[PDB]
RNA sequence: UGCCUGGCGGCCGUAGCGCGGUGGUCCCACCUGACCCCAUGCCGAACUCAGAAGUGAAACGCCGUAGCGCCGAUGGUAGUGUGGGGUCUCCCCAUGCGAGAGUAGGGAACUGCCAGGCA
RNA sequence: CCUCCUAAAGAGUAACGGAGGAGCACGAAGGUUGGCUAAUCCUGGUCGGACAUCAGGAGGUUAGUGCAAUGGCAUAAGCCA
RNA sequence: CAACCCGAUGCAAACUGCGAAUACCGGAGAAUGUUAUCACGGGAGACACACGGCGGGUGCUAACGUCCGUC
């Protein structure tokens, strides 16, 4: 809502007047938000997955769901429905207010900060990318850090094309690459 | 410009096929368009001869049958497998 | 022991309520209009008539169907 | 796809019914409209049909699909049916939840006078 | 009723796949919020509650394209039942049934019932 | 006891002929109602060696379908409540 | 030197996108057959078969070899 009036208000009209849309909703338009945490040494220890859900559940609006194991291989020694990570499938009012919270202060405070990356899709304009040093984020305080440990981000966006994502990029204005 | 003699066919099946074969002869088949399409009769070695023309790959074959001149064209020909005979050929009304 | 397999009873031939058609170990044919498949994956009738054989579905799948007289 | 899944899983009871061999009602339901008929048992002949798009019915809803308006079709779809004789048919929800509109609508048939 | 759209059957690669174009009159799709009908192994994820806010876009209906793909003759060929012959590892003869592949050709399917709009 | 050949487009059909599994198991691994749908590759990924899991694309049952095998299984006979 | 790979290039008693004729089963039909068909009851006999054609298992695709189904 408090960004979704503002996203609506300026960055539909930037982006339809860059691309000469005919169409009101050909531009494009974000379906959820996904934050996964796959670390993988889970195996070693549950309680650290158990803090890391928590304190993803504590940053967003809702609780992550865990993701089982796919498929076993030998060399590697890991089994079958085991527990591993978990996502947040942030949609509606909490995936705005979280994002918007991030790009407010989380994305220009980060060290080495050489630019996101406007090449790297999946090939549909899906941007999904990953970062570690959660501490980053300003709701994971010194007294609650655990360890540095990554993160996975990415934005599921109606669009079929990478133009989309690169448009959307412009529109957060992308500082640089 | 070229000369082809052509006779009527009466006889199908295998065993007609074996005794036109054995008779220094073989049939053939001419097929296409609305008209009906039928098989006629040709012989062995003066067929043969008429095939050796290089010619014959872009040539309107001119068959001359029952006292009538009919332009045609042959897009498969079904050979022996390593002996130099001639069993079957398909001809279209081009 | 050699396990018997195969059809039964073919199509157009007349059948009644309880015959099996085709005792099969998997499923090669499948239950129409008055046939019924049983645990065992046999097809039997369920009322009395002439027995029919058709293919219909997305992978040609064949049906016994029974027609009553 | 949404009217695929729809569609698959109403297949169940769909094939089912035809063994049994007898008359189906079912009812297609969207935010804009509710459609219903009376399929006799060939499966392609329906002794009566209603849809809130034609105003025959929906002269008196406030909107052609609301719970009122699925209400009201499954009464009228139930009176037309017993007047011309359906002699007990049976129901399909068109693979929906019977949960909204389909199990108002369904109500409204059961209790216009209806054994199903 | 001439057309478009939707629902209910058949047929199951002639209905399929690729490519270009068209569509909001009606229908369908999209959307926010959901504390209420309904529910999340979290999420309004799906379904459901309100309808058009507007659009016809992802999707979907339709036209063209024989490109891919599919169906596929006549004829011939391999094979084989019957009786016989031969130089009897196998071939042929008289006779009946006949392949597959491929050629010609077909085709962008067709069809039964009901509903809305465009007349 | 069971699965596949010899075994000649029905069944069966011989050799001290040719190749294999089992004496099981569940009070859930059964029933009902409502839902869901693979192995396999690529893309980015402190740990990542290509070969823990992760978000997206394709794939369309080569996965799985308890035991050896056979025939079936996508409507699933596979998975959740 | 050589995987996956396009074309392929050979084979498959346990391979089939396709796919025969014969052999088996059901229905209808002219014809011929001393009912030649089935059920019941009384009475048996036989219970080391041999050779040959047809298509094969096997043997070294050498032997009047070995075993199959049919005649």
């Amino acid at each position: 809502a408090k960004l979704h009036d503002y996203y609506k208000d300026e960055v539909v009209k930037k982006l339809m007047t860059e691309f000469n849309y005919n169409s009101v909703m050909q531009v494009p338009r974000v379906e959820k938000i996904t934050l996964n945490m796959g670390v993988g040494e889970a195996i070693a220890d549950k309680k650290l997955l158990d803090n890391a859900a928590a304190d993803l559940a504590a940053i967003s609006g809702q609780k992550p769901l865990i993701t089982k194991a796919r498929k076993s291989v030998a060399g590697f020694k890991i089994r079958q429905g085991y527990p591993i990570g978990c996502k947040v499938t942030l949609r509606g009012e909490r995936m705005w207010e979280f994002f918007e919270r991030l790009i407010t202060i989380a994305v220009p405070r980060i060290r080495d900060f050489r630019g996101l990356s406007a090449k790297s899709f999946d090939g549909r304009g899906n941007y999904s990318m990953g970062v570690r040093e959660q501490i980053i984020f300003p709701e994971i305080d010194y007294d609650k850090v655990d360890r540095v440990r990554g993160l996975d981000i990415t934005i599921t966006t109606t669009a079929k094309s990478d133009e989309e994502g690169r448009a959307l990029l412009a529109a957060f204005d992308f500082p640089f690459r | 410009m070229f000369t082809i003699n052509a006779e009527v066919r009466k006889e199908q099946g295998k065993g007609a096929s074996r005794r036109l074969r054995a008779a220094n002869k073989f049939p053939a088949i001419i097929y296409g368009g609305k008209e009906a399409p039928l098989a006629i009769e040709l012989d062995h070695d003066k067929v043969m001869n008429m095939q050796a023309k290089a010619e014959f790959y872009s040539e309107v074959l001119t068959i001359v049958v029952d006292g009538k001149e009919i332009k045609v064209k042959a897009q498969d020909v079904q050979r022996h497998p390593y002996k130099p005979k001639l069993q079957h050929i398909d001809f279209v009304r081009a | 022991e050699a396990k018997r397999l195969g059809v039964k009873r073919f199509g157009g031939e007349s059948v009644l309520a309880g015959s099996i058609i085709v005792r099969q170990r998997g499923t090669k044919f499948h239950a129409g209009a008055n046939v019924g498949c049983g645990r065992d994956h046999t097809l039997f009738a369920k009322a009395d008539g002439k027995v029919k054989f058709e293919v219909k579905g997305p992978k040609n799948r064949k049906f016994i169907s029974i027609e009553a007289e | 796809d949404k009217k695929s899944a729809r569609i698959r899983r109403a297949t169940r009871a769909r094939r089912k019914l035809q063994e049994l061999g007898a008359t189906r009602l079912v009812v297609h339901r969207t935010p804009r409209h509710i459609y219903a008929q009376v399929i006799a048992p060939n499966g392609s002949e329906v002794l009566v049909a209603a849809s809130t798009v034609e105003k025959a019915i929906a002269e008196q809803l406030k909107y052609t699909g609301n719970k009122d308006a699925a209400a009201a079709v499954g009464k009228a779809v139930a009176e037309r049916a017993l007047e011309k004789g359906i002699k007990d048919v049976s129901f399909d929800r068109s693979g929906f939840q019977y949960h909204g509109r389909v199990q108002a609508l369904a109500d409204a048939a059961r209790e216009a006078g209806l054994q199903f």
